[PDB]
RNA sequence: AGAAGCGGAUUUAGCUCAGUUGGGAGAGCGCCAGACUGAAGAUCUGGAGGUCCUGUGUUCGAUCCACAGAAUUCGCAUUU
RNA sequence: UCUUUACCGACCGUUGUUAUCAGAAAUUCACGGAGUUCGGCCUAGGUCGGACUCCGAUGGGAACGGCAACGGUUGUUCCGUUUGACUUGUCG
């Protein structure tokens, strides 16, 4: 026969805290503007994708960009799509943690809508980090980071005693 | 297939266990950061040795824990991974995480998407 | 210090109340004991193995430090302890002793029988191993078993007090203490005043004079009065008040405080000790380059 | 190099708390080739003349915030020391002391048997089995402190959140208990023969 | 109060004693309470009650296994 | 646990165990992916079989690692003493 027991396990106390993905909103402004961009970019030329605006998509070049290789471009810019089916989670835990440990200003945002399966089904894995250096991209994405789009970090910031959290998970047990 | 019963009284000497274990945990990365952001690697044997004290408590009392923090931690010298040497992806395999002293914890990630474990699925999990 | 560890309580069963009287005699034999010199005193009762106990928390305690002790305190500049003597003869009827012990300070016995006294010295934490001096010794003690539980702790105990109670009571008194020195090879003996009057109180050096007339020598009569005697106290009152000798709710001042000495600064209601703020991390160094206190 | 000095953890503590002695003596002999006897000016000038020195140097200032109100905050929270003292149980905080590490505490040497390790306080990097280590300043001096437990009593306040009304004060003893954490984790602690106490009634 | 030396057995709730692939800490009696009786015993139900002799170490985890330190107790053609 | 001037090293084999859950798997059962080599159909190199190497979220864990018992050593097992001096009795 089968019974069920509860068991106790320590959880990460802070983990939500730290997976506290930054708020956004009035969203629907910026996707017009970015998959007109993207599209533009991947029409005609492979070449002509990376050549007037450098973008790196694939994970390893964002870790060897990161790691301390580039350090003149300091306002550097991702996009990472959350609340979204088919994306890994291994990443996912890692990417807003290695973007604090880079020294460049780097500006993640995250996409809220469910429905935006396209980024990643197009491009490479639906994930975008590019630069703001002279583009003329800029002169809007300067305009509405401060409004809504603002990305600090209180977890670290002072000092604070953070409370224990201990939950119960299942366990199918047969005699 | 079973009987059916939630117990929320919760027992006083594993809530003492496992306040211990995440006072350990929160002094070793508390001091790992605090180290972190202001200079190099001043004493980064010695938050370490507390994590390896937190596992060896994890021994004592048959406690298990959640992976995201044996995620964090290493395995063979036991050790905070919130700064790891390298990140590799796709090159030939699925993923890799190297650390400073040699050891490697990979995930299998180029297999499919939509994988959780078990304590993160939708219903196997009660908070506190 | 002189230690004086097993004046009687003048009350045998719980059914029984103490009158005023008996009250006021242990208030004027407490006043002897202060008047020529002593330092500590630790208050007996005795407790039957078989009898009808209570289920109480706080009835227990038939003692009252706090009310008529504490007035009495004042004038008087010492201290009190309480302590159970277990009278246990047959392995019939028994008691739980986690309340029991855990009630007062110190835990002792009073051994009747064969498999009691081996049964006291093998499993039953106790302080102080007391036997009838007034009647016949149950058995006679080997070598290596009272060697044994001095090395387990609890030491033998010896009462001068109760020679002065009658005329045929001396021989037997003299006939067990001798036996009680030849077995117990000059390490476990603490010695303590049975008098349930001031009329029959002594000096300490009229009790140094007793033990050398007895047979043990002097040095190792003070030295028992000093070392062995206030130790023991010790063991009962950090196995009592705090864990079993392992974390305390007793402050470490320099000398004033301490688990000993410090009984009233400490809140007997269950364990706790409320000290003001006396240690500060912000800027508070080695001692020596202090300035403050 | 690095590699070759964490592999076993204990030995790279033990290399670090010999580096921070060794660090901590050669600050002596720069603070008196100094001839300063200010601390914070001994610390600029380190600053100013010795990069490589100051970069093992440990900073209590930063380790006071750092760890003192993580481990009250726990005690607050582990023995349920609330505004509401009168529903204590005093039996019971004993034993989850008993169960509580003392790794991050603040601890004072108020008796011992060597009249000089009296009067220090310091917060643990480390428990020991039959040693213990905190660190203390003094005017110049940042040194790890090494301190024997046989023989010693160890006290440690316990802050109540109203300001000068009232306050805990508990105290252990390293010579009762003398293993690891790990071990004091499962330990049900008994009784003891307790004849080499008599310091404790001596001082 | 009848040693000294030798072998065997053994310590677990107040008591008498089980028990152990090594993963739960127990039974009878006693105490308290329920049930029952005009009352009580017996019968029956439930609760309270632990230093598994102590310590090390092995192991992921000790009443159990290894070592160390105590001892309990029988026998030596006996009832002293 | 081992080795000893090892001018080459050598952790013996078998049996059982590591409870529940987890995980593909609690003992080199098996399963999934990648690389190499060989053979058959076949020849823009597609598929199939066999062998090796590496990796796969879980748990102290995949490490022929830890624990307990037994022996092939010059065949195993059983039985008996090689231990006494005075006194007494018998026999020559
Ligand atoms: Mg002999
Ligand atoms: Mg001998
Ligand atoms: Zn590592």
């Amino acid at each position: 026969k089968r019974r069920q027991v509860y068991k106790p396990v320590l959880d990460n106390p802070f983990t939500n805290e730290a997976h506290m993905w930054p708020r956004v909103h009035d969203q629907p402004l910026i996707w017009q503007l970015l998959q007109s961009s993207i599209i533009n970019k991947l029409i005609h030329i492979q070449s002509k994708e990376n050549y007037p605006w450098e973008l790196y998509t694939d994970f390893n070049e964002i870790v060897q960009y990161l790691s301390g290789a580039h350090g003149n471009s300091d306002p550097v810019c991702l996009f990472v799509c959350n609340k979204d089916p088919d994306v890994p989670l291994v990443l996912l835990q890692q990417i807003p943690l290695l973007c604090y440990m880079a020294p460049m200003t780097v500006k993640l945002v995250q996409l809220p809508k469910s429905a935006m399966d396209t980024f990643k089904s197009v491009s490479k894995y639906g994930m975008l980090l590019l630069r703001c250096d002279d583009r003329v991209d800029k002169k809007f994405v300067s305009q509405i980071q401060k409004n809504v789009d603002l990305l600090q970090f209180p977890w670290l910031n002072a000092i604070k005693y953070r409370p224990t959290s201990v939950k119960l998970l299942k366990t199918t047990v047969p005699i | 297939n079973g009987t059916l019963l939630v117990p929320p009284p919760r027992t006083i000497a594993n809530q003492d266990h496992f306040h211990r274990l995440n006072y350990l945990y929160q002094i070793s990365a508390y001091q790992t950061r605090a180290r972190q952001k202001a200079r190099t690697d001043a004493h980064t044997p010695l938050a370490r040795n507390y994590i390896k004290s937190m596992d060896l408590i994890s021994k004592k009392t048959k406690t298990s824990l959640l992976p995201t923090i044996k995620r964090t931690i290493c395995k063979k010298c036991h050790r905070l991974l919130w700064t790891p040497k390298k990140l590799e992806i796709t090159s030939d395999g699925a993923l890799s995480v190297m650390c400073g002293c040699g050891t490697v914890k990979r995930f299998n990630i180029g297999a499919d998407p939509n994988y959780r474990t078990y304590s993160e699925r939708e219903g196997n999990l009660l908070n506190s | 210090m002189l230690v004086d560890l097993n004046v009687p309580w003048p009350q045998n069963s719980y059914a029984d109340k103490v009158t005023s009287q008996a009250v006021n005699n242990l208030i004027k034999t407490l006043s002897t004991l202060h008047m020529l010199g002593y330092t500590h005193i630790a208050i007996n009762f005795t407790v039957n193995h078989s009898e009808k106990f209570p289920n109480d928390v706080k009835l227990l305690n038939p003692i009252d430090i706090k009310r008529r002790f504490g007035e009495l305190m004042d004038r008087t500049g010492l201290k009190l302890y309480s302590r159970i003597t277990l009278i246990i003869d047959d392995p019939s009827k028994g008691q739980s002793l986690s309340k029991i012990s855990q009630a007062f300070d110190i835990v002792a016995a009073l051994p009747i029988s064969e498999k009691g006294l081996t049964l006291s010295t093998t499993n039953l934490d106790i302080d102080l191993l007391t036997f009838q001096y007034g009647s016949r010794l149950p058995t006679f003690l080997k070598h290596k078993s009272i060697c044994s539980c001095v090395n387990r702790g609890v030491k033998l105990e010896i009462v001068y007090g109760y020679a002065l109670r009658d005329v045929q009571a001396r021989r037997q008194f003299v006939s067990n203490v001798r036996s009680v020195i030849r077995s117990s090879r000059s390490r476990g003996i603490v010695i303590g005043s049975g008098a349930m009057s001031p009329l029959e109180c002594r000096n300490i050096l009229g009790v140094t004079s007793l033990i050398k007339n007895l047979g043990l020598p002097s040095d190792r009569c003070s030295k028992a009065m000093g070392d062995l005697a206030s130790l023991v106290l010790l063991n009962g009152r950090l196995r009592n008040k705090s864990h079993k000798q392992t974390i305390v709710t007793g402050g470490g001042s320099g000398n004033g405080d301490d688990v000993v000495n410090d009984v009233q600064g400490i809140d007997d209601v269950q364990t706790i000790k409320v000290v003001k703020r006396s240690m500060d991390a912000e800027q508070l160094g080695h001692a020596s380059k202090r300035h403050k206190p | 190099d690095y590699q070759r000095i964490n592999k076993n953890s204990k030995i790279a503590l033990r290399e670090y708390i010999n580096n921070c002695k060794k660090n901590t003596k050669k600050c002596l002999k720069l603070a008196y080739e100094n001839k300063i006897t200010d601390k914070e000016d001994l610390l600029h000038y380190i600053e100013e003349k010795h990069p490589t020195i100051y970069e093992s140097l440990p900073q209590y200032v930063d380790f006071v915030p750092m760890y003192k109100e993580l481990w009250i905050n726990y005690i607050k929270e582990l023995l349920n020391i609330t505004k509401n003292l009168k529903t204590f149980n005093g039996s019971l905080a004993l034993l989850k002391l008993s169960m509580a590490d003392y790794n991050g505490a603040l601890l004072r040497v108020t008796k011992s048997k060597n009249k000089t390790l009296i009067g220090l306080q310091g917060i643990v990097i480390w428990d020991s089995q039959k040693f213990f280590i905190m660190i203390v300043k003094g005017n110049i001096i940042d040194e790890i402190k090494c301190i024997p437990k046989k023989g010693t009593v160890f006290q440690f306040e316990i802050p109540i959140s109203d300001d000068d009304d009232s306050a805990l004060r508990y105290s252990i003893l390293g010579d009762r208990f003398k293993y690891r954490s790990v071990d004091r984790a499962g330990r049900k602690f008994k009784s003891r023969r307790c004849d080499d106490m008599l310091y404790y009634i001596q001082n």
